[PDB]
């Protein structure tokens, strides 16, 4: 229910990943939000997927 | 662009932090009178019990 700016950027050339060997491009796009319960159950679910 | 707004919660936050270091201001000058009520009070004290001494002498 997060309603902050967007911190926006690109990677380009995308350096395998560290574990598996996937060279697939990646970005970012981050929040900050103030609520702990989310900084709680926001991580928990990036972390999950 | 977007610090822009960052800006207006670091300008949030402050004028929050000033009304936090007035109400310590506030906090203090409560002890002040306290401090000033306390000495006014005992210093009738003191003199009505000098003034009861000297009768009573």
């Amino acid at each position: 229910r997060g309603n902050v700016f967007l911190r926006q950027a690109e990677i380009e050339n995308p350096l395998e990943d560290p574990v598996t060997g996937d060279y697939v491009h990646k970005s970012v796009f981050i929040i900050f939000f103030q609520g702990d319960q989310l900084k709680n159950r926001v991580k928990k679910i990036c972390e999950g997927f | 662009s977007q610090t822009q707004g960052i800006q207006q919660l670091l300008q949030a936050e402050k004028r929050a932090a000033e009304k936090v270091a007035d109400a310590r201001k506030r906090k203090a000058r409560r002890l002040k009178q306290a401090k000033e009520e306390a000495q006014m009070e005992v210093e009738q004290y003191r003199r009505e019990r000098e003034q009861e001494f000297q009768s009573k002498q």
